[PDB]
């Protein structure tokens, strides 16, 4: 157990960092400020890093883990094949900690072949390939879902915490809604256009 | 024949890392330029809507709330947020 | 299970958001400058809440990553290949938006 007095001091400091982050979040940056390495956005980012380091040290002091309760922390189970060796290996593959855990098909197939060879399951190559494709598909869905949820449950700040979609001004203002509709048609075209641009470039090369 | 484009902007390492975060281990040369382009277009789309909201409020400052309202109109990325 | 630290002075939800902001892959100065590059074309007098730049970066990185996830998911080959623009486009037409 950590020193009570020191925990208290560090927690007061933590609250102070939070107050300053909220202050910086509400700063209005003009165009020249957006060109500035010392802008409030960068000040705020650095303060967030400072804060996360202090949180880590407080976790040291209370002998707790570093877990914050993120959605991406929650384990995704996979029972998908008829061979539990393969299933375990796939659960392993998809449950690595961190924002970067997203296997490609090769990773999945390697896990399948590895569990096969390791446990001498005698599975031939096309059965292996089919198992890997089915598995990859399954885990793809689950990983994308976990990230989406991690995003939408963790988004924004106190300024957006009262957002609800029924309050969209556009719902009560047909002129505004019309302009937004026009914008949306433009947005979709622009995105298609940039995608096509780089495809065309790939071809012409 | 081969040539290096100049860039003041998003460097290759971050792009390779976003790709990797998507599960894509290896990307072509054109993917860097494409990623910069697509990023610019997405940001334009969002900001166009956000500024429509800002002007409707008669402000000069784009708020986070303007950005949320705009983002919800960009499709799947923020879908479900706030309810 | 693990042991979870829950600070008295700050909610965990806040902490989660700060952590996520440290997970962003695009250098933040180049990002804010890209926003400035775009905003310049709209109005000379525009300003942004810092929090609005944060929302923009978080959403934009998620948008790009999802483009790659879709591409990855549509790419099935025995030998790993290099991902090209046509792959992005085809994946988008298959599982992507509009």
């Amino acid at each position: 157990r950590g020193s009570r007095r020191q925990i208290q001091r560090l927690e007061q400091l933590l609250a102070l960092y939070v107050a300053e982050i909220r202050r910086l979040q509400e700063k209005e940056l003009d165009l020249s400020e957006l060109d500035d390495p010392d802008s409030a956005y960068l000040q705020e980012a650095r303060l967030k890093r400072k804060l996360i380091r202090l949180f880590g040290r407080l976790c040291e002091l209370k002998d707790c883990s570093s877990l914050t309760g993120r959605v991406i922390e929650q384990r995704i189970p996979y029972r998908g094949t008829r061979y539990p060796e393969v299933n375990r290996r796939i659960e392993r593959l998809i449950n690595k900690p961190g924002p970067d855990t997203f296997p490609d098909y090769g990773d999945v197939l390697r896990a399948v072949e590895k569990a096969a060879a390791r446990h001498s399951l005698g599975l031939p190559r096309q059965q292996l390939q089919l198992m890997a494709q089915d598995a990859f598909r399954d885990v793809g869905i689950r990983l994308q879902e976990r990230r989406h949820l991690d995003l939408i449950y963790n988004f924004g700040c106190h300024l957006t915490d009262d957002y609800r979609p029924g309050v969209d001004p556009a719902l009560s203002d047909p002129v505004l809604a019309r302009r937004l509709r026009e914008n949306r048609s433009l947005a979709m075209s622009r995105l298609d256009e940039v995608i096509s641009k780089y495809a065309m470039l790939q071809d012409k090369s | 024949k081969v040539l290096r484009d100049n860039i003041q902007g998003i460097t290759k390492p971050a792009i390779r890392r976003l790709a990797r975060r998507g599960g894509v281990k290896r990307i072509s040369g054109l993917i860097y330029e494409e990623t910069r382009g697509v990023l610019k277009v997405f940001l334009e789309n969002v900001i166009r809507d956000a500024v429509t909201y800002t002007e409707h409020a008669k402000r000069k400052t784009v708020t986070a709330m303007d950005v949320v309202y705009a983002l919800k109109r960009q499709g799947r990325t923020l879908y479900g947020f706030g309810g | 299970k693990p042991h979870r630290y829950r600070p008295g002075t700050v909610a965990l939800r806040e902490i989660r958001r700060y952590q996520k902001s440290t997970e962003l892959l695009i250098r933040k100065l180049p990002f804010q400058r890209l926003v400035r590059e775009i905003a310049q074309d709209f109005k000379t007098d525009l300003r942004f809440q810092s929090a609005a730049i944060a929302a923009l970066q978080e959403a934009a990185e998620a948008f790009l990553v999802a483009l790659f996830e879709d591409t990855n998911l549509c790419t099935i080959h025995a030998k790993r290949v290099t991902i090209f623009p046509k792959d992005i486009q085809l994946a988008r037409r298959i599982r992507g938006e509009r």
